């Protein structure tokens, strides 16, 4: 390795400056036509937060509804409409944006590029996206409402008879344009770990997250253009007369297997880049590396490969598809999935934890997410299933899953990469009563829901008679439903006043212990990510940068057999 | 890229083998529970997504092999290497939003299926297309 | 040689040393500058053709 | 022509899991895990088939149904296992020769 | 599973609110969900346990005051227990599939001998039950029953075809309803009365599924077993018969709707009510004694309740259902 | 030595953006099959394949691979550095493919001037919306060599200009594949 010459009259890089000192009319303008990842990253999480705030309300109303028998305030049109929205909501206007921003935001810099692959193709993304969502949301402006189907838009309840309102059609194109954002990106995201990397960083540098983004990268490519296909076979039946979703074709099943191929692959391509940010999150806190990096790799390859055969057992009450093959492979998707535990905890395992705001985030998802995957189990057999399927334990589960992943992490990952985007610190006081409110809301109103559902409350009910005994387990549900909605009010606080007047970052890594190259560089980084690069041999290259005496230890404990590696002799024939 | 040409082959194998799997026994396994017949859909979408990870996979494959030694796949490079130009980014551009909002017309034209707003969408995309394609190419102002 | 044209704008190229680009291959990482490769930046603002106006506007 | 080993001092111990010996680069090592990943197939066949007729269900075919799963996951494990090794090859004969395990 | 779950509070616990079951099938799903709970509680003690330890103990406050230093142990790897615990989760889920494919095809056999069978008709929004086969030591005047009704059903046939020359979907009409069965004995449900299915106790019983218009799901919690109703089943390649080998105990039970089918898919519910071998007989024979007389009056007629006792109708009143008066009390 | 030579990455995202419309085609690809064991397990599909012409989609498939072609050698001429060789097959090709999706509407025109509708069966259905897919990626690559040719037009021709010949030519090349699959789906296999 070669010593650089040292020379005369070197100093640093200017560091550029922090937000909230914008002058007017900066932001405008720029925001219009920008290509720069960084700013579409913000605007991508931005845009998912607030419509997340948008679909929580529809959610609350839901709640309010079922909070006692009878239709006090809403009706059956209304209610249907209501569940409808906001699982599409946050779905396709929450998830996956945030997931791209995220990656968006944090990638380039993690594999030492100045920008994306595809600048343009990246805004354009962005742009679509946002459409999607008005083109969705607009079905609640007609006086017959949004979609009345649930976020699946089963058929023949989706055909031109059964759904004639004009709120469904608006559903299909916004999820479509959805679709075409996701794509974007996804070939963005690709083509930019393929070609742009920092010299020495090789594949099997990057970070866990980097390649979290590769599996799904290839996912969302595979997957979102047969979700476009059957949106548009549905919308050809419906403006053009078709006859290919009718039931006496077998239409019905026809769009259960095109749906659930997509979407399966869907939820894992919301939960892959989370478990990634855990990753992430946890080796700074712990002040150790990510334990098994390369078999974690090999987990997540292999999450990326199964979740093409899995899709089915979502249709194990249909009496039409093949139970075996889907209940076993499900079984197996689960292993992977698993795996990722074993990891953490092994990189837990006697570290100096600090228990810092976004470390006390990722262990939340990870206790949560533990219950979400026990649940998922005892739906992947049929004999179960054929109880709990379409009950509000389904209810209980996917929401143990997702908001495990895509709120708890994503707060994490927010709390932890807030530095990077704005130069200044979140308030951990607040940050921790927004931790203890979204805990012990979300816990005390998706737990018993398991009870409800398993009594045979069946999910999408917009009423029920009070004989069924459902009515003290939906009011507890519903006071800690209110109390999960008032979760963000320190979050939105946080995040404003932070922005804003928040503590100044002074040093390129304020965690201290920062793995990933992102920490290799300035808070925030100039316009070109990089005004200098370190060396590269590591997974972890700001930590061998910032801490020289630590390498020795590094190496030498890295793994467990005594291999004697230092013994070695000179193995090149000549430096030169 | 030699590295990540070579992943692509797991997923080719596994999808290959669930998709024969599936056909032959959705057409051959009985059940009480469930009828028997070749199941179309899933058949078609397993071989044409290993299809679609071969395509990639191969294509990766066929250029890594006639790619140099560059310093991004070299475990000791060195960063003074990748010095010089490194490539032409765009650094700023309005037609992706105006693409969005041609997109968001065509596609309310359809949700209400006037014909006049498809064709006007599809009018305002190829042109925000064309724009798009043509923004470093516009001539120098002539008199 | 008059066996095939070549553009004016086209780069100093080596037969021996294959294309200057190729379907699969290039020689730049990133995308290729349509500004051509053999031009430098920056230049003088003598050949960057730019008039600077000057403006007085009555008060 | 082909590179040459990296140059280490005595006293040195790289992290490459993508240095030019290094298997994961071989290509013949990714199709020998698929082959792996492939091989549970077989035996969720023989589960399969064995438990069905434990209950009295599929008298008709379950011989068939379990040969297939034990040779499916029989010749998977084989061609994987051996796709793996051979994947393997340069990685071994470099720790015979030289005296890093990284 | 055919073992028995684990006794008292521990197995009330561990099935966590599922209903005991009126079949058997019930039986078996409920003791695989009692055991597999089982193993799941000690799974999430487990790891659950581990994160408490990592808050409790693995801090870095602890570790400063006992002078443990500025870094912990940088261990990477451990390759064998990679190994290990990458297998000990495999080998856990084959015995789970192991007992699954067990279970499952317990549940879903169709070795078994139907002595009553129904034809059911789901619609937008209610149901039609219907009785289309009784065995002769069970049917009226002791032989064997046919149900089907044969005008009201050779106008279903003849539908498959419209004469008017339409005929798209593989040569027949988009609203053939062949399908579909028109028994002579029926229960139709209506908006303001449920529609109580009687069958009697332990007889093997047949269910036969159809929807007339989108899918539906026939959800009878204390079976712990739905499957969905839909149009055309053969053309979209689904199972339409479930079969029980008995129904255990005697009362009335409620069915509901679980897949989402419009407007009104909450007040979708039935009652499966469920008598005495030979009441059953006398139910069936009044009926057919009076094809004019209700389901109501031949309830009466064999001394049950006339009108559902585990739900009831919905008021059907925009306004007054939001005080909480949602039954109509049509009973 | 000059540079190192490297993936081009225009292309590699083409390639990337290509495997997007397999995963798009294999929905309808679905839409078709399914439809097709429904209506031969009635015994009826073969009442609409007579209204096919088989000679005349052959004819067609000719002009397409001829145009395939005839971009492979524009393309050739691109990586040469001659822009005049491409200004001329990239014009053969925009006038072959034209011919296609105009006979490809003459061949509309036919089927429904004599009875096969969308709404006149589940088989018409299935062919437009497969064969109308394919015939709009048609049209969108007969706008993309216009906006090609446009392009060499108003700007210098760099080896920029050629890279987004190229990839332009991969997608013509795509689309005549599908065609392709189509073509033995629809008029062989049936
Ligand atoms: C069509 C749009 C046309 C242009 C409209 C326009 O004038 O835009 C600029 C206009 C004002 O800009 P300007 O005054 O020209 O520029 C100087 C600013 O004062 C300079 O302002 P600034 O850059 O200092 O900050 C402005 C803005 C920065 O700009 C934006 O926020 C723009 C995003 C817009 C996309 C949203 C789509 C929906 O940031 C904030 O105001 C604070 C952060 C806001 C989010 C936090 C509050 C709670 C809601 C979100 C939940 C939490 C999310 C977590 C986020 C974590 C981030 C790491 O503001 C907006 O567009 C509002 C949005
Ligand atoms: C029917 C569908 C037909 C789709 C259009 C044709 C596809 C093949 C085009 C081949 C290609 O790579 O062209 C760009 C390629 C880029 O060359 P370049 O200018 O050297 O770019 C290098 C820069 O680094 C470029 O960096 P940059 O990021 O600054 O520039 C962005 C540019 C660069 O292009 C790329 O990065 C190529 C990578 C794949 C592009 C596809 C993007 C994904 C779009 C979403 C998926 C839509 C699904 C539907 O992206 C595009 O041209 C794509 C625009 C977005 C299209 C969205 C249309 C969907 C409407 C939804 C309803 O070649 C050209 O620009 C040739 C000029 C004509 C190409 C476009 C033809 C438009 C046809 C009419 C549109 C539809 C009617
Ligand atoms: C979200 C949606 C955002 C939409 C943004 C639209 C932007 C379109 C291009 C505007 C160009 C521009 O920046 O103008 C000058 C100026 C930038 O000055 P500059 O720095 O000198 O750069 C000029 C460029 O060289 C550019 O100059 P150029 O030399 O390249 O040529 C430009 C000229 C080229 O045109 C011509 O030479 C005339 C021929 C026009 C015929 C167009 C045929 C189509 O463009 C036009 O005359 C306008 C054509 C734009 C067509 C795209 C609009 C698509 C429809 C979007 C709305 C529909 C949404 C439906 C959704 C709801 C459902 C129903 O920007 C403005 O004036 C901005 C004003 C509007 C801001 C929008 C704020 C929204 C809040
Ligand atoms: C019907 C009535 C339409 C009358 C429109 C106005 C006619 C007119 O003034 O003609 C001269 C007028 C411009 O003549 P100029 O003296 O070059 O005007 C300066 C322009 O501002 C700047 O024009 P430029 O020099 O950029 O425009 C020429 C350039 C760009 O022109 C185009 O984009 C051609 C449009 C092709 C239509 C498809 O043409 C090409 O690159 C030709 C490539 C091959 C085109 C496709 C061949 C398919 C066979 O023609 C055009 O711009 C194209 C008219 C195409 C009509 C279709
Ligand atoms: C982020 C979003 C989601 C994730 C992640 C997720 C994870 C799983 N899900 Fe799911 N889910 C189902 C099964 C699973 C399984 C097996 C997993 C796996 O990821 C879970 C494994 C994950 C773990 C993290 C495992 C725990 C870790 C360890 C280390 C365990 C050690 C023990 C072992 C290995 C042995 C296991 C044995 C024990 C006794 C514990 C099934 C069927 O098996 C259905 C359809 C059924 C129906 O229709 O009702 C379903 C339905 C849904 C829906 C549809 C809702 C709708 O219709 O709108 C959504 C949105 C959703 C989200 C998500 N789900 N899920
Ligand atoms: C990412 C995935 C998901 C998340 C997160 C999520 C969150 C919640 N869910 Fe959920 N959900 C339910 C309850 C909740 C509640 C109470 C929350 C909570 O997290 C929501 C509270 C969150 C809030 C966030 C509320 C505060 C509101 C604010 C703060 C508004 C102000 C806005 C702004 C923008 C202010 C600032 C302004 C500026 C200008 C800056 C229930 C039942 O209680 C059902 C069953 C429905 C049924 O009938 O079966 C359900 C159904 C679903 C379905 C299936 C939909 C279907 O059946 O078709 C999906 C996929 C799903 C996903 C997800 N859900 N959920
Ligand atoms: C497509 C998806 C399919 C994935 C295939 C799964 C099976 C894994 C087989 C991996 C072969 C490993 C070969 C290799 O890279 O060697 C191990 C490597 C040693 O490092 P090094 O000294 O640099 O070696 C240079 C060349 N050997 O590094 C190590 O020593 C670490 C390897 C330890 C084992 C990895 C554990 C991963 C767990 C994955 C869970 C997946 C669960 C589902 C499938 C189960 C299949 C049994
Ligand atoms: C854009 C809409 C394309 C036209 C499709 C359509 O529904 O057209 C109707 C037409 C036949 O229908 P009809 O109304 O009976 O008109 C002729 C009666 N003399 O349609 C047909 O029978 C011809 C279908 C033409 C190609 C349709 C392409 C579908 C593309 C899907 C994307
Ligand atoms: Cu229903
Ligand atoms: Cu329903
Ligand atoms: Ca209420
Ligand atoms: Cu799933
Ligand atoms: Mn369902």
């Amino acid at each position: 390795t070669a010593v650089a010459p040292r020379v005369d009259g070197h100093v640093a890089p200017q560091r550029p400056e922090p937000t909230g000192h914008a002058r007017k009319g900066s932001k405008a303008w720029l925001m219009m036509t920008t290509t720069d990842h960084k700013q579409l990253g913000i605007m991508y999480i931005i845009m998912s937060f607030s419509f997340f705030f948008l679909g929580g309300l529809m959610a609350l109303l839901i709640r309010a509804e079922l909070f006692t028998p009878g239709l006090q305030f809403l009706s059956n049109e209304q209610f249907n409409q209501l569940f409808t929205m906001h699982g599409t909501v946050m779905l396709l206007l929450y998830g996956t944006p945030i997931v791209w921003g995220f990656a968006n935001y944090v990638l380039p810099l993690q594999i030492g590029a100045p920008d994306v692959a595809f600048p343009r193709l990246n805004a354009f993304g962005f742009w679509i996206t946002t459409v999607g969502g008005v083109a969705m949301l607009t079905g609640f402006l007609t006086p017959g409402g949004a979609a009345d189907f649930g976020w699946t838009m089963y058929s023949p309840l989706s055909d031109a008879i059964h759904s004639p309102g004009l709120g469904s059609d608006m559903w299909i194109v916004g999820v479509g344009a959805t679709g075409i954002g996701s794509v974007a990106s996804a070939i963005n995201m690709l083509t930019t770990i393929l070609c742009l990397r920092a010299p020495g960083m090789t594949m099997f540098r990057m970070p866990i997250f980097t390649w979290n983004i590769f599996v799904v990268s290839v996912l969302a490519l595979l997957i979102f253009p047969l979700l476009l296909a059957a949106a548009l076979g549905v919308l050809y039946d419906r403006k053009l007369g078709g006859h290919l979703y009718d039931p006496a074709n077998g239409g019905s099943l026809l769009w259960q297997h095109l749906f659930w191929f997509f979407g399966h692959p869907e939820v894992y391509v919301l939960a892959l880049p989370f478990f990634g940010i855990v990753s992430e999150i946890i080796p700074v806190f712990s002040r150790k590396p990510m334990f098994g990096y390369v078999g974690l790799i090999f987990a997540t390859l292999s999450i990326g490969a199964l979740s093409m055969a899995v899709w089915a057992h979502h249709m194990f009450v249909t009496g039409a598809v093949l139970l075996p093959f889907f209940s076993f492979m499900t079984f197996l998707i689960s292993v992977p999935t698993g795996v990722k535990f074993f990891n953490w905890v092994g990189t837990m395992w006697k570290g100096h934890i600090t228990w810092e705001t976004p470390m006390i985030w990722s262990v939340g998802f990870m206790a949560t997410f533990l219950f979400g995957g026990l649940t998922g189990i005892m739906l992947a057999s049929p004999p179960l299933d054929f109880h709990l399927a379409d009950s509000y334990f389904l209810i209980a589960h996917f929401h143990y899953t997702l908001f495990g992943t895509v709120v708890f992490a994503s707060c994490a990952g927010v709390y932890f990469w807030f530095p990077k985007m704005t130069g200044r610190m979140m308030d951990e006081r607040l940050g921790k009563i927004h931790f203890w409110l979204t805990f012990v809301g979300f816990h005390g109103t998706f737990l018993i829901q398991h009870w409800v559902g398993n009594m045979g409350m069946p999910r999408r009910y917009a009423d029920y008679l009070d004989s069924d005994g459902f009515t003290i387990y939906n009011q507890i549900s519903t006071v800690f439903s209110f109390l999960l909605g008032l979760s963000v009010i320190p979050f939105i606080w946080n995040v404003f006043k932070s922005w804003r007047y928040g503590e100044l970052v002074t040093v390129d890594d304020p965690w201290g212990y920062g793995n990933s190259l992102e920490w290799a560089t300035s808070c925030p980084p100039p316009r070109h990510n990089f005004a200098s690069l370190p060396r590269i041999r590591s997974e972890r290259p700001a930590f061998e940068l910032h801490y020289p005496h630590m390498i020795e230890r590094m190496r030498a404990e890295a793994h467990t057999g005594h291999h004697d590696d230092i013994n070695a002799p000179e193995l090149g024939t000549a430096p030169a | 890229m030699k590295s990540s040409a070579k992943l692509m082959y797991g997923p080719t194998v596994f999808m290959a083998a669930m998709a024969v799997i599936y056909i032959f026994a959705t057409m051959h396994v009985s059940d009480g529970g469930s009828v028997k017949g070749v199941e179309w859909v899933g058949s078609v979408a397993l071989v044409l997504s290993a299809g679609l990870t071969l395509m990639l996979g191969v294509y990766l494959h066929f250029t890594e092999v006639r790619v140099d030694v560059l310093p991004e796949d070299w475990e000791e490079a060195e960063v003074a290497d990748k010095a010089g130009t490194l490539g032409f980014f765009s650094p700023s551009s309005i037609w992706p939003a105006a693409m969005s909002g041609a997109v968001g017309f065509l596609a309310f034209g359809v949700v209400y299926f006037h014909y006049w707003m498809i064709a006007v969408g599809l009018m305002l995309l190829i042109f925000t297309i064309t724009k798009l394609n043509l923004q470093y190419g516009v001539p120098k102002e002539k008199h | 040689e008059k066996k095939h044209f070549v553009d004016p704008a086209w780069p100093e190229h080596n037969p021996a040393d294959g294309h200057v680009v190729t379907e699969l291959i290039s020689k730049v990482a990133g995308a290729s500058s349509p500004w051509g490769d053999d031009k430098e930046f920056p230049v003088s603002a003598e050949e960057t053709g730019y008039v600077h106006p000057y403006t007085r506007i009555n008060r | 022509p082909a590179p040459e080993r990296m140059h280490y001092i005595k006293g040195y111990v790289p992290v490459a899991y993508s240095s030019p010996h290094s298997s994961l680069e071989r290509s013949a090592t990714w199709l020998g895990m698929g082959f792996l990943l492939t091989a549970l197939a077989g035996v969720g066949a023989v589960l399969f088939a064995v438990g069905a007729n434990s209950v009295g269900q599929q008298q008709e075919h379950w011989v068939l149904y379990s040969i297939i799963g034990v040779v499916f996951a029989v010749v998977c494990t084989v061609l994987g296992t051996v796709l793996i090794i051979k994947g393997r090859a340069p990685y071994n004969r470099y720790v015979k020769e030289t005296g890093r395990t990284q | 599973c055919e073992v028995a779950p684990p006794g008292g509070v521990l197995g009330d616990f561990l099935r966590m609110g599922w209903p005991d079951g009126i079949t058997p099938e019930a039986v078996a799903m409920g003791n695989f969900w009692s055991w597999v709970w089982v193993a799941a509680w000690i799974i999430g003690i487990i790891m659950w346990g581990l994160f408490l330890t990592a808050i409790f103990a693995w801090g870095a406050k602890r570790a400063e005051k006992r002078g443990e230093g500025e870094f912990p142990k940088q261990l990477q790897y451990n390759v064998p227990l990679e190994l290990v615990l990458t297998i000990v989760p495999i080998i856990i889920v084959m015995v789970l599939f192991f007992f699954t494919v067990q279970t499952q095809d317990k549940v879903t056999a169709l070795d078994k001998n139907p002595e009553v069978t129904v034809d059911v008709t789901a619609y937008q929004w209610n149901w039609k039950f219907g009785y289309s086969e009784i065995d002769g030591s069970l049917a009226p005047g002791g032989q064997d029953y046919q149900g089907s009704d044969p005008e009201r059903q050779a106008a279903a046939e003849a539908s498959k075809k419209d004469p008017s020359g339409d005929n798209p979907i593989h040569g027949n009409s988009k609203s053939d309803v062949s399908y579909l069965e028109f028994n002579r004995i029926e229960t139709l449900g209506t908006t303001d009365e449920i529609p109580v299915m009687v069958l009697p106790v332990n007889t093997p019983i047949e269910f036969n599924l159809a929807s007339a218009d989108v899918a539906h799901s026939f959800w009878v919690p204390e079976f712990l077993f739905k499957r969905d109703a839909y149009a055309h089943p053969e053309a979209n390649k689904s199972q339409r018969v479930f079969q029980i080998e008995e129904i255990t105990e005697e009362g009335a039970f409620v069915g509901r709707c679980a897949e989402m089918c419009g407007t009104y898919h909450a007040m979708m519910n039935f009652e499966l009510r469920v008598v005495d071998r030979d009441s059953f007989a006398e139910y069936i024979s009044f009926r057919d004694s009076n094809p004019d007389a209700t389901n109501a009056q031949a309830l009466e007629h064999i001394g049950q309740a006339p009108y559902a006792t585990s739900t009831s109708p919905f008021v059907s009143d925009r306004t007054a259902t939001r005080d909480g008066e949602n039954t109509q009390s049509n009973a | 030595v000059a540079a190192l030579n490297r993936p081009n990455m225009v292309s590699v995202g083409t390639i990337v953006f290509l495997s997007q419309e397999l995963m798009f085609f294999a929905g309808l690809f679905a839409m078709y099959f399914v439809s097709r064991a429904n209506g031969l397990a009635n015994g009826s599909w073969g009442e609409q394949t007579d209204h096919l012409n088989v000679p005349y989609a052959l004819l067609i498939t000719v002009i397409l691979v001829s145009s395939s072609v005839t971009c492979q050698f524009g393309v050739f001429a691109a990586e040469r550095g001659d822009v005049y060789g491409l200004r001329k097959w990239f014009l053969v090709t925009i006038i072959l493919g034209s011919i296609f999706v105009i006979g490809q509407g003459y061949e509309y025109i036919t089927l429904v001037g004599h009875g096969l509708t969308i709404q006149s069966s589940v088989y018409g259905s299935a062919f437009f919306i497969t064969t109308g897919f394919h015939a709009l990626h048609v049209i969108a690559g007969v706008m993309a060599f216009v906006v090609v040719l446009m392009r060499i037009h108003k700007s210098k021709f760099t080896p920029a200009q050629a890279t987004a010949a190229m990839v332009v030519s991969y997608y013509w090349h795509f689309v005549d594949v599908v065609w392709i699959g189509l073509f033995i789906t629809i008029y062989f296999i049936q």
